[PDB]
């Protein structure tokens, strides 16, 4: 028995589409995605609605052993036809929680310098969206400065901070948790405040 | 009577014009009448096309469109001509004998009346005709 | 709302889906040519496919959408497109930029200031701003990873040795975040102003030569130029005709066989706005 | 042993038979009638007449039915009979200021004298499969409006008189004609405009496409698109005065290219002309975008697209040349390929591997 | 004063309402089926299927109606249909040597085994046109001979058995899909000879055409074109086995180009390869002449001409971009060209000699 | 694989038919058999593969049309086709006869009845064809015995 | 002798005259490709317009035309032209090279010596020798005009380089009467030879192209060279297997689908005389 | 007169004097003889109006030196042929003289140029003999071995032969006609007295 997916697929992806748009084109800013009512446990309900919107066959998906199971491989399989790959290496979508490792993050994808949209976009489920090291946000997509807070572990702070990968090089990341997402692309520029 | 060059160039434009299967119909409701011999026969080739860069300036060649020509003569000696686009053979004679007829007192007013001005007529009205179909695709975009 | 048959808006989810991640890499790549796999529509190649494939992915059934082309909604063009959109979408339209959420256009910025929230989408013909410069694709992508631009600064002064100005007047190259040379789709030169930390999301589309890009809302777009030869905008002497506003793009309207003629708000919504008082 | 035997003659005769057949197709339906395919098919004869070189509807849907709908083959038909025709006259100039109209449009300025006339046309057509087509239908009812052609001077004259562009002037210069002479670069642009009217559209559009995005660009707008009737007239020794024999419909295109700045005067727009017989624009669009190109001699210009190269573009443009050798690959060549043969054998007869 | 009013959707209703009249024509004339055109106008339905995109006679003889017999607008409106219909199955890959031959023609040798088979051609006719088809007439009455297709080996193999050309070998590579992915120069031969198929007649004739005359010389011999019924097959997965699901007749051609002379090997032909809907070749022709030219890379060879710059051949081949982007100059540009003259006006203000 | 074989031919056999023949023929056996239609009649593309030289590495060529049905009978049997083009009718009608033939009550009398002369029919028309094709073969040399020196 | 409709032998009488001229400049420049306003026939460009064109200007009603190709008067382009020529002018024909007063070729030259008062009329698709070295005829016709041919040397030096032999094995280029370097159709090495010397007139048309040349009689033809490389024909070893003939240009003809083959006689009157002989 | 009368046989008869003419040209010293023409247009000879008849019209600018110079000349070319008749010997493409003809005359002859060498004058001679003057030694293209002739020739004519002051592959092409007689001598031909 597998998970089911959107309600009404059409309507679904397209406002889940919207509110991620909103999310990666405004960093920092926290959008819901409410259309779709239990997520793909472990998997959480923002997550799994990325996928529905973006993960077809063309695009490769990595999930993190925790957020690994045969339940959802399956659901991911039946509903949208991604292949699912074991090597981070690999994806066009990497889904990892708090666990995520310094070489399974440094194992991603970020382009090249003449095809800089040919990587990895990271799907990182957090604990929560606030209570976490306060950052501001500057860059693209912000007026002025941006402030969040999000749960992040160590390694993808400093991902962010120090931006080992010249642009256009890099990561995009889309934090989740719960119903909820927030967006950090490769531009953000990223301190600890 | 001798006809001007615009009277004869007018009759001769409206024979040109004209559809050869309603000049057809007209000529034979009027009765021809009028002996003649077809000293040129109808014969079909081509007009070269001279053309204007930028509508205005030097000419160049932009292609033929088929022309026949055929010329009669009339008892008294009266010669007729024709020169229409096309391939209609028939037709071309035609136009011919009346481009002689018209030279003739005896026909030209007549002819004048109840064939030529008829024709012109008929061919005005297509183009309004037309001219109103088309114009209703005129995009407006200002009034008064 | 959809009765036509076809698939909401017309393209299939997959090909809505494929647009979709290309649009979310613009936006994290702003400037940057995204390549996309977009397909043949009902309009040809050349009059605005890209436009409509992006706004084919991102409008909604709650959208309002505005459709203009040089700045009017009632543009041939535009009302085939909207129409279009009717036809698949059932979306509610409006000719008020201050009403639209998502505005579809060929050529023009509206004179009125897009707010948060509004999208605005480009039909764009070249997405390339090096490719009068240099016309293969092979070459010009080596540029841009490389930030090799020098050429298009050699460009502008040659034509101010030249002439004595700069000669681009519309599709003006911008440099956008402090790093790509992006190309503004053919808006005249006056619009580029508009472009810098705009409140809204601007999309860019070039369906036949295959590429989207995009500008995050709140983003620097410069305008190419020198310290001795700063940015220009055109100007008239004219004020529009019909309601006196001297502070927006005008069109020439030719009247007579013989000389008269009238200058007139290319953007209609704001030209009624301001005749309205 | 083997002997010869005779079997050209009955093969090129049952082979034609085949193609006549299959031409005609299933008979329980009607024959096709040349006067279907000139008023159903009108565009496909448009593009026939034009690079066939000769105006008359009946002949070039004549060709295509004869041709099963090719258009290369249906061109050569037509051009091929050309051949066959006297020369009666020679046209006096054109003058597309009488027009009267089908259709007339400008790029270049919002609304103009005599207006937007859309006219017939696919243009903001949704492309879509018509499927009701493949049932008998009903034509429109067409609306009217009023029946007056109204002013409609040339764009390109509004601008000369501006002083924006500049006038195309006669100064009288015979026309080269290359049905006459053979051409021998470089070439005059009489002759230049002569052959690109006879020139393959698909070639001569994808030529001007490659000018469009770069290949040696001209900045063109679409300053004027008319179509509609024009008079033509001779002057037949005979009478020694002009008579008018009839009407061309045809569509011509005048495109503004980027301006220049000579010296002393100041600057103004460069131009290209387009002209086609019926209402098929594309080619006369095409014509006027490498009629520009190729005016690099005259504007001191280098040629840095294949669009600008005199000798490569029209060498290349007439699809009567063009599909003839392609096409003569067919014929045997066995005494060629065996020379080929005799050779690549010894060849390899003198390596060991 | 003046004051804004609507127009657009109106006039347009109007042009495409004039359009669809002049479409039908005089009414006193029977209207056109698709069946006939199918029937009738055969090549003119296999140049449409070949660039739009489908094999479906029905179709690509509805978008000709539909288009008042103007291929470029067939093809576009049968490449749009494209678009809008699901992708049920991948065919198992086709095999020309089971083809039920129409037609087999070699260039390269007198007479071959299965023989020269002229099948249906205009070739070897005399362009006279043919006025006994303004009338109804009665096709000919076929001979017969015996009904064996003989074997008819591919004269490619019967080279590379000999040594003198190599196999077409299978690695099992994956094929690039163009409608899927946007093109990246340098592009795969598999994905070069799919645009190939898909590019303008005209325009790959030309330049193909300008090879035959040194630009970008490749000693091209038409070493065989056949065209025929081929079955067409898929393997379901609901199955597992393979089903035929019908035939498509189609016309092959392979070119036979200049040999090379490898290191570690005897010297041998190369070779192009065109494949098409239907029974026009020339199309063929172009596209393997094309197709040689374009494998310059792997062979080292530098461009002498056009038809060997991959860039320039493909991004200026498939008219659907080509026309759509020329005929696009038809839409209001008077932004743009407002721009234009806003400056141009202040030059020539500089000036005033 | 013989059974295999089998139901391939009577595939291709239907595929190849004209549907008005199908149709008529169909009707005049008069068969009353209840079915489901699982999968309505879907067109869509096939898309073409074919060989670099006719032999080597493969590459699309274009889409044909191609119309899918399935059927399912009351006892379970399930029927299918994939014909190229757009008759709707036509590939729901050859799934059936494709259900059918799986049934021992039907497998043989329709295998007489109406593949087999289905077949015949496809057959004669090729032969016919090649007999007309032949007539445009180009003759060069004949062998014969005989000559002098 | 004509029946047709059409003018005898099909062209009007100005394109004769025109033609006529071209031939007797052609004769008296001999080699120089002159130009001229051919006209498209009844076959298509590339077909043999151009011989076709020389034959129709030069044949008379006592004329006796022959009309090969590839050696053959059977063959299908032949048949082709000789039923055009017998519908337009009703001249006699033959097939016995002895009897013609006039031979129209496409690729041989027959085996049997020609003689005083016979012309034979090439089919040449390229009329220029430098072409596959020089595209441009731009340039090809000042090459000529200043004798600028010593490029043709360093191609046949490279063919020997790179395969140890010259690599053009028909259309062998040759100098005629010491002066202009001439292509001789697409005729293979084999018969190039024939040329020298001969008392025939030798016309050659290319009517794609649009050329005439001509060679005279009893005019030197020698083929390109080396001081140090000697001219060579095509060898086989095999005879003809019908006739016999050891000393003819022979066909390959592949019998079977195995490697099974016959060679033949190219000139297929030649073989004829050979066998009943 | 007003005007003369052309062939009998306008296809026919210039097909026949073609031929004859490139005999005379391909094989030069070769005399040949054409009438299919019963009277020249006096002056001008048999030989002379025939070649003009078949290769004279609208596309070739004729010159007539002063002696062959007349009304019905004049007009019977213009009717039949519709040749555009010149005054000056530069503007020819056809030049017809007798012996009478000028050093300035022939030295005015277009000769064509190195890139278009068929784009000058072709020089119709009308001498009072064929045989009557100085033996003169053939060679060239056209000749096997050699071929004596002895036309009478006009001093300035015998030294363009023999001296060819313009460089191969210039020159114009000489025919010489005498009454329904015809010798052609085209630019290769080596001219030796003797
Ligand atoms: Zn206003
Ligand atoms: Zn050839
Ligand atoms: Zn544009
Ligand atoms: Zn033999």
């Amino acid at each position: 028995t597998l998970e089911t997916a959107f309600m009404l697929p059409v309507q679904d992806a397209q406002h889940s589409f919207r509110r991620l748009l909103k999310a990666m084109s405004e960093p920092g800013v926290i959008v819901a995605l409410h259309q779709l009512k239990r997520g793909w446990q472990p998997l959480n309900i923002a997550t799994t609605s990325v996928l529905l919107t973006l993960a077809d066959n063309d695009t490769p998906v990595w999930l993190s052993t925790p957020l690994n199971n045969d339940i959802v491989n399956q659901s991911l399989r039946f509903h949208t036809n991604a292949p699912l790959v074991s090597q981070p290496e690999q994806a066009t979508f990497a889904v990892t929680d708090e666990a995520i490792s310094s070489e399974q993050l440094n194992a991603l994808s970020t382009g090249t310098a003449v095809a800089p949209e040919a990587g990895a976009t990271l799907i990182l489920q957090v604990a929560s969206l606030s209570g976490g090291r306060m950052l501001r946000l500057t860059g693209a997509g912000i007026a002025e400065e941006r402030m969040i807070a999000p749960r992040l572990p160590e390694c993808i702070l400093h991902e962010l901070t120090e931006r080992p990968h010249p642009f256009p090089l890099g990561i995009d990341l889309i934090l989740t948790c719960g119903e909820r997402l927030l967006a950090i692309p490769r531009t953000t520029h990223v301190e600890v405040c | 009577m001798h006809a001007d060059t615009a009277t004869r160039q007018h009759w001769m434009s409206v024979l040109a014009h004209s559809q050869p299967a309603e000049l057809a119909a007209r000529l034979n409701a009027l009765n021809i009448t009028a002996d003649y011999e077809v000293i040129r026969a109808a014969e079909t080739g081509l007009v070269q096309i001279q053309a204007r860069m930028g509508g205005t300036g030097e000419r160049f060649f932009a292609g033929d469109a088929t022309l026949t020509r055929a010329a009669v003569r009339l008892t008294d000696g009266t010669l007729g001509y024709s020169w229409v686009q096309g391939r209609d053979k028939q037709h071309a004679e035609r136009c011919a004998l009346i481009d002689a007829l018209m030279q003739q007192s005896r026909h030209f007013q007549n002819l004048s009346e109840t064939l030529i001005a008829p024709l012109d007529a008929d061919r005005m009205a297509r183009i309004a005709a037309r001219q109103a179909e088309v114009n209703a695709s005129r995009v407006d975009f200002f009034t008064m | 709302a959809n009765l036509s048959g076809y698939n909401f808006a017309y393209l299939d989810e997959q090909t809505k889906r494929m647009i979709r991640r290309a649009i979310l890499k613009a936006v994290a790549i702003p400037g940057y040519q995204v390549p996309f796999g977009g397909r043949e529509m009902p309009m040809p190649y050349g009059w605005g496919t890209g436009g409509i494939q992006l706004t084919a992915s991102v409008i909604g059934e709650s959208d309002v959408l505005k459709v203009i082309d040089q700045g009017a909604d009632d543009t041939t063009n535009a009302v085939s497109i909207r129409n279009f959109f009717k036809r698949v979408t059932g979306v509610n339209t409006t000719e008020r930029t201050d009403d639209a959420t998502v505005i579809q256009t060929r050529h023009r910025i509206p004179e009125t200031p897009l707010t948060e929230d509004q999208i605005i989408i480009f039909q764009v013909p070249i997405p390339e701003p090096l490719r009068f410069i240099e016309p293969r694709e092979t070459e010009t992508r080596t540029m841009h990873a490389l930030e090799e631009y020098g050429v298009m600064q050699v460009k502008l002064y040659e034509d101010i040795a030249r002439f004595g100005h700069i000669a681009t007047t519309y599709a003006y190259p911008v440099k956008v975040n402090g790093r790509y040379v992006m190309d503004p789709s053919p808006i005249p030169k006056f619009d580029n102003p508009k472009m810098d930390m705009m409140p809204a999301l601007q999309l860019f589309g070039a369906g036949r030569e295959k590429r989207i890009y995009a500008v995050p809302p709140f983003t620097r777009v410069e305008s190419l130029d020198f310290d001795d030869h700063p940015f220009t905008v055109q100007q008239w002497d004219e004020p529009c005709a019909i309601c006196g506003s001297t502070h927006s793009y005008l069109d020439e309207v030719v009247l007579d066989d013989a000389g008269n003629r009238m200058f007139v708000c290319s953007d209609t919504d704001y030209c009624r706005q301001q005749s309205e008082a | 042993m083997y002997v010869a035997v005779k079997g050209g003659e009955k093969a090129i005769d049952a082979a034609h038979a085949l193609q006549e057949s299959r031409r005609r197709g299933d008979t329980d339906l009607p024959e096709l009638s040349v006067a279907q395919i000139e008023q159903q098919l009108n565009l496909a004869v448009d593009r026939v007449m034009t690079e066939g070189g000769i105006a008359d509807r009946e002949l070039a849907a004549l060709a295509l039915k004869q041709a099963s709908g090719d258009n290369v083959e249906a061109i050569f038909l037509l051009r091929a009979y050309r051949t066959t025709l006297a020369k009666l006259a020679v046209s006096e100039p054109l003058d597309t200021t009488g027009m009267r109209l089908e259709r007339r449009i400008s790029a270049v300025y919002k609304d103009i004298p005599g207006g937007q006339l859309l006219g017939p046309t696919y243009d903001y057509t949704h492309r879509l499969l018509d499927f009701t087509l493949l049932a008998n239908g009903e034509a429109p009812t067409l609306t009217t409006a009023d029946s007056e052609q109204q002013p409609s001077p040339h764009v390109f004259s509004l601008l000369a008189r501006q002083g924006l562009a500049k006038f195309e002037e006669d100064s009288g210069a015979q026309p080269d004609d290359i049905t006459r002479t053979p051409p021998v670069y470089p070439c005059s642009r009489s002759s230049r405009l002569q052959q690109l009217m006879r020139g393959d559209e698909g070639y001569l559009l994808a030529l001007a496409y490659s000018t469009q995005r770069g290949y040696g660009r001209n900045h063109p707008f679409a300053g004027e698109i008319r179509s509609g009737y024009i008079d033509v007239s001779i002057v037949p020794e005979e009478l020694g005065f002009a008579v008018n024999v009839g009407e061309l419909l045809m569509t011509e295109c005048e495109m503004v290219n980027g301006f220049i700045d000579p010296p002393g005067e100041p600057p103004h727009f460069t131009r290209g002309y387009g002209l086609v017989f019926g209402m098929s624009e594309r080619k006369a669009m095409a014509m006027a975008l490498v009629d520009r190109a190729l005016q690099a001699p005259e504007y001191g210009e280098h040629a840095t697209g294949p669009a600008q190269d005199e000798e490569f573009v029209l060498a290349h443009a007439d699809n009567v040349e063009v599909a003839g050798f392609v096409s003569h690959l067919k014929l045997p060549h066995y005494v060629d390929f065996q020379a080929e043969l005799e050779l690549l054998k010894r060849l390899q007869q003198e390596q060991n591997h």
